[PDB]
């Protein structure tokens, strides 16, 4: 359907990452999926170039391609990791959950 | 409290006194090493409410994954949604 | 191929919009086409969400979608046209060209 | 010059008597108005390089596209690569 964040969770033992990821098990990353439909909706924080591309590709499909949905705002969670042996705690891990998506 | 998602968690914003307050709706979270009786602390602290990772909504230190092989399985990881909750920790693996 | 920046001429007159801006006749806008696959390569500045997503795509195309190739970086043109009948230069209109393209 | 892709063009980095300085291989333009005998200057300065307009390559400064619709089609819009080349216009429509 409409562009929007949908539900993903992230397992780190099953993507094979607690080798180095002591905490959490895992988390809430979301994706983005739908389709970006012109007009671009205000809530999608279309860029100029969104809308121009989005509206070539309606005149001609082949000239242009669609408005990807992606994450345009990302956000931090909280991390345990090991650097060659040393625990390392982040509570703000940058760019791991999506808390907006959009038309770019 | 709940309404204003503010949460008193250990501590090995200020850290006074061994303890530090976890804001929006942050949750208290424990790290220790154990190795048959050996039992270690090491880190605790508030533990970011975003991403809602699920063993956090455990009102007890629960510690409900089995842990990561790293360093022959000793970490022992929790957090939890109650006030100092992180004090101590409690084993519930799967193995 | 792979997700690279593409060329995409805008014509201002052709898409409707010269009824209100009087310069440029058009400009090269380019697009990003192209697949991201895993590994997500340094130039494409991959964020931490989009690397672990991609890897999620990889063991289960059904539950998350690969990195979308899009526009990392925009640039801004020169421009003149009209408000309510008043002439309005930018000699930077934002958001308008793609001078990077990334997978997110 | 063209290795420091500077350009220096009319004006209806500072703007001083009548001329102003358009780095980054930008291109000088001239917006006029123009309905029979009567033609205005509306605007000159500086055009950027990002999005390479087309037109704007030509060493002078010719209005080559048919002018929008906008005012009884009157506005006369140039850019070129040359210095000064800003100063006046020609035409060449394909109407």
């Amino acid at each position: 359907n409409y562009c929007k964040r949908t539900p993903l969770y992230i397992d780190f033992k099953e993507i094979g990452w607690d080798s180095w990821i002591i905490a959490p098990p895992g988390y809430e990353a979301y994706e983005c999926r739908g389709v970006c439909n012109y007009p671009l909706a205000e809530h999608l924080t279309p860029t100029k170039h969104a809308i121009i591309q989005a509206l070539v590709h309606l005149k001609n499909s082949q000239k242009a391609s669609k408005a990807c949905c992606v994450p345009t705002k990302l956000e931090p969670i909280s991390i345990l990791y090991l650097d060659k042996g040393v625990v390392t705690y982040k509570f703000k891990y940058e760019g791991m959950a999506v808390s907006e998506c959009g038309c770019r | 409290g709940s309404q204003n998602q503010e949460r008193l968690c250990a501590f090995k914003i200020s850290h006074e006194n061994g303890t530090i307050l976890c804001s929006k709706g942050s949750t208290c979270y424990g790290l220790w090493e154990k190795s048959k009786g050996d039992i270690n602390l090491v880190k605790q602290g508030c533990w970011s409410h975003i991403g809602d990772p699920q063993e956090c909504h455990y009102e007890e230190c629960v510690v409900t994954t089995t842990p990561p092989s790293i360093q022959n399985g000793t970490y022992r990881f929790c957090c939890c949604s109650t006030d100092l909750c992180n004090v101590n920790f409690t084993e519930n693996f799967p193995p």
